[PDB]
RNA sequence: GCAAACCGGAUUAGAUACCCGGGUAGUCCACGCCCUAAACGAUGCGCGCUAGGUCUCUGGGUCUCCUGGGGGCCGAAGCUAACG
RNA sequence: AAACUCCUGAACCCGGGACGAAACCCCCGAGGAGGGGACUGACGGUACCGGGGUAAUAGCGCCGGCCAACUCCGUGCCAGCAGCCGCGGUAAUACGGAGGGCGCGAGCGUUACCCGGAUUCACUGGGCGUAAAGGGCGUGUAGGCGGCCUGGGGCGUCCCAUGUGAAA
């Protein structure tokens, strides 16, 4: 680099690739979906998960999932594509509001209804 | 806001008892004597160790505590210490004390926190002749925290009056329950009118 | 070819004042009479001359040794904390008033080159002057 | 205040017109070192009184010709064709590059 | 006397035909809370054996500062290995700041407020002997002038 | 002389390989194109300053030595995360 | 904590109620100064002053490590958790719930996006002997850096004086 290789150049700034090629940031876009399958996180796990196929109100299919156990859809849903790979599904990523025109968590859960659905549980009686 | 209820079942939550609501919390209790160590099950188990930054959090969570108040307007007012050109720490000691809730307090006319802000939002409490509402009023080097006439006409004020007439002020803060009021001057500090806290460790966590 | 002989001579400060030796020889230029005029004037440097080796106008460098420590070993605590050529052949960097360093915020000392010659940070800082920034010393 | 600049004389090669070729300086914003760079201003010469090498003085004016702006002062001085003789050579080595 | 305070340890190991044998290491300081600090690397089989006496090597491998207005003089840097820290002097209003380690440290030498960063590599070990040192090299305007005074 | 590729042979569960009998590309000469390479110091060119104890190619000075550049052993200060 | 007690008066109604509005114009001196008569309120009987005044919404996230908060059945590589290492291959503080607990409070979480960190495009602030990385070596073109003194120009430079650097 010494003074004068400096001067010349000027070392390329960093040009970031991101981790939601959702594109038009979308942090919540359509999912149309269709499919199920299962596959496994590396190697010790085993189960379900879905595979939500999009479209977006843009383009292309994904793998997209949800929170847990107890799903709801049967098609469309308007399931909006979220944002976070684990540790399988080389992708993962783009979950679903579970709530919207489906899913809404499931009917049991009593912490992440932030997400998980349920308006109030409210003993009521 | 400003939590209300099991207020000093959290006064064994620090370990540690306080002037907090008042009467109940000084004698022989507050909620202490009877039981001094942090509520729920687990209490006294065998504790292990808070690490620097959560000693030094903890330190300044006592801070927001003690004074009752959301860390809201309380963080913002530290970095507007911060802003003023002297050493930020014990400026902001001062200018923290220095909000009329715990300020008419420790002046007298309050037995404790939550009375001292139901109170001066009632109108009940004049600064230099102006009634207003707002505990959260900072007061210059000279007012004069006056009573409301009809406040001076009731009661429990009279028993809070009556119950300290042999108390030495906070060296500036006179008491006049001559006709019920406070004169207000200069700017103490952690050494003049001092509480059992590190400051600069609360400072040192702070900002990290 | 030393188009920077200046480098050549606080280079032989780290050499010499590590090696520690009485004094080191090296050549002469105005410049450098003015450098060793500071040098030893603010308390650094012990000394400096102009004798001629081979026939050629030579400079010679005293050091500044402080009281023999021990330790471990002895290394005697050397003034010639550290050294530093600033306006390299190619960084002619120029200063003059509130753009005057600290170094150690406080003490530490620089030099200067401006038309008033060769000055330091506290002594052009006075002067409201400046030019040129060349070299600094703790 | 009109501005001017020290510019040294190129191309004789037009009719009443010269066009002068300066160099200006300037340090570095964040690096450091000073620069020196081209940049030909156009040398308003009413019958060619002026040619190669001969360095002189250069004025900007008005709009005179397309894209010709700048006119010209007193001259500097003569002997010259070193520094046009540095510029060509450079000029030759532009055209001696190529994606063929 | 002094305020004997630790920083962290280690769990070291090796294994061979007879098992896979450890080791065991504590990292103290011996502080007298304000003044002179020591460093203490106890290496030994058993866990509070370790803690004690690199307690005493800390009571062993000595050092002080020039506690200079709650703070420190100058303003320095130094590396270790591949491993180097910072430090500038501050008044009050500003406090001791510095990753963990370095604030213990600081703690058992009583620093009220100075600025002091990290860089480079992170490990905690080359940090600490690069405080050592950084700590014996600070001064004042009076051992500024034995050397800057001549002999 | 030689050897890919190639053939059988031998060996092996298998032998598109070691061990075998052959045998060409080609190895070489001409000019030309390759324009590659662990083109290896895994270490750009230039000047300097900081211990020498010891062998050695050459150059000189009438010479146990001094000395001007190289081929190595060691390791002072210093550098490397460590080897170095 | 509650319950129980003594307590003030949110919200709610009653009496009043703004500022913002003195111009312009008219009369006067001249239609110039000054003074004097005066339309002029949507906002909205609202900020607010007085009275009577009643105890009257609390919710979210974490509880394996980075982090401060762990006790209990269930779950058995199955159902789930998932920022990074990982947790269930039936004694799971990491998955469900329960309790207590921790952060916060008309706020609490989750995701998209720039940066400090990150000295990880290294100017303060980098590396290329084995961790990314020295050209196949020669070679010289533009370019940059220029050994010792005397003076000359004083473009770059330095300080000093001034215009600007609007307001926010």
């Amino acid at each position: 680099p010494t003074i004068n290789q400096l001067v010349r150049k000027g070392r390329e700034k960093v040009r970031k690739k991101s981790k939601v090629p959702a594109l038009k940031g979308a942090p919540f876009r359509r999912g149309v979906c269709t499919v199920v399958r299962t596959v496994t996180p590396k190697k010790p796990n085993s189960a379900l998960r879905k595979v939500a196929k999009v479209r977006l109100t843009s383009g292309y299919e994904v793998t997209a999932y949800i929170p847990g156990e107890g799903h709801n859809l049967q098609e469309h849903s308007v399931v909006l594509i979220r944002g976070g790979r684990v540790k399988d599904l080389p992708g993962v990523r783009y979950h679903i509001v579970r709530g919207v025109y489906d899913a809404a968590g499931v009917k049991d859960r009593k912490k992440s209804r932030s997400k998980y659905g349920t308006k109030k549980p409210k003993e009521a009686a | 806001g400003r939590y209300i209820g099991p207020v000093c079942r959290l006064c064994r939550r620090e370990g540690v008892k306080l002037y907090l609501k008042g009467e109940r919390c000084y004698s022989p209790k507050c909620a202490m004597e009877r039981r001094p160590y942090p509520p729920g099950q687990h209490g006294q188990k065998r504790a292990r160790r808070p690490s620097d930054y959560a000693v030094r959090l903890r330190e300044k969570q006592k801070l927001r505590r003690i004074y009752g108040i959301s860390e809201r307007q309380f963080r913002n007012l530290f970095e507007e210490a911060s802003k003023k050109k002297g050493v930020t720490g014990s400026v902001f000691l001062g200018l923290l004390e220095s909000r009329l809730d715990n300020v008419v307090y420790r002046l007298g006319f309050a037995v404790s926190r939550r009375q001292a802000r139901q109170l001066v939002r009632h109108g009940h409490i004049t600064v230099n002749g102006r009634r207003v509402d707002l505990p959260s009023y900072r007061v210059r080097p000279g007012d004069e925290i006056a009573v409301a006439e009809k406040s001076r006409n009731l009661e429990l004020i009279r028993q809070n009056l009556e119950a300290m007439k042999g108390r030495k002020v906070g060296p500036w803060l006179s008491l006049d329950v001559e006709g019920m009021k406070g004169k207000f001057l200069r700017l103490p500090d952690r050494e003049d009118l001092a509480l059992p806290v590190n400051e600069q460790l609360v400072i040192e966590f702070y900002s990290r | 070819m030393l188009t920077d002989p200046i480098a050549d001579m606080l280079t032989r400060i780290r050499n010499a004042t590590r090696v520690y030796k009485e004094s080191t020889d090296v050549p002469a230029s105005r410049f450098k009479e003015e450098i060793l005029r500071i040098l030893a004037r603010e308390g650094f440097i012990k000394g400096y001359e102009r004798v001629d080796v081979d026939g050629k106008p030579y400079l010679r460098v005293y050091l500044k040794y402080g009281p023999r420590r021990q330790g471990p070993d002895p290394r005697p605590e050397q003034v010639i904390h550290h050294i530093r050529r600033i306006s390299k052949p190619g960084r002619r960097v120029y200063v003059g008033v509130k753009e005057i360093p600290r170094v150690r915020r406080g003490l530490g000392i620089a030099i200067l080159s401006t038309s008033k010659g060769v000055l330091t940070d506290r002594e052009a800082r006075k002067l409201g002057v400046g030019g040129e920034l060349i070299c600094e010393v703790w | 205040p009109k501005k001017v600049l020290t510019g040294v004389v190129v191309s004789d090669k037009m009719q009443k017109t010269v066009t002068v070729l300066v160099e200006r300086q300037f340090p570095h914003p964040l690096y450091g070192k000073v620069i020196k760079r081209s940049k030909k201003y156009l040398a308003h010469d009413p019958e060619e009184k002026y040619k190669l090498g001969d360095v002189v003085e250069i004025i900007e004016s008005r709009p005179i010709s397309k894209r010709k702006r700048f006119r010209v002062l007193r001259l500097v001085e003569s002997g010259r064709m070193d520094l046009v003789e540095k510029y060509l050579i450079r000029r030759q080595n532009y055209e001696s590059l190529s994606k063929r | 006397d002094f305020e004997e305070k630790m920083i962290l340890i280690r769990r070291t190991a090796r294994m061979q035909a007879g098992g896979r044998r450890f080791r065991f290491g504590a990292l103290v300081v011996v502080g007298d809370r304000q003044g002179r600090v020591g460093l203490g690397f106890g290496k030994a089989p058993e866990v509070p054996l370790a803690v004690q006496k690199a307690g005493y090597y800390a009571r062993r491998n000595m050092v002080e500062v020039p506690l200079q207005n709650g703070t420190i003089p100058h303003e320095i840097e130094v590396e270790f290995g591949a491993s180097k820290i910072v430090l500038k002097p501050a008044a009050p209003g500003t406090g001791v700041i510095a990753g963990a380690v370095p604030r213990a440290i600081l703690e058992l030498a009583g620093v009220t407020d100075i600025l002091t960063k990290e860089l480079g590599s992170r490990n905690p070990i080359n940090i600490a002997y690069a405080t050592m040192e950084a700590l014996r090299q600070l001064r004042t305007k009076a051992d500024v002038e034995r050397l800057r005074k001549g002999e």
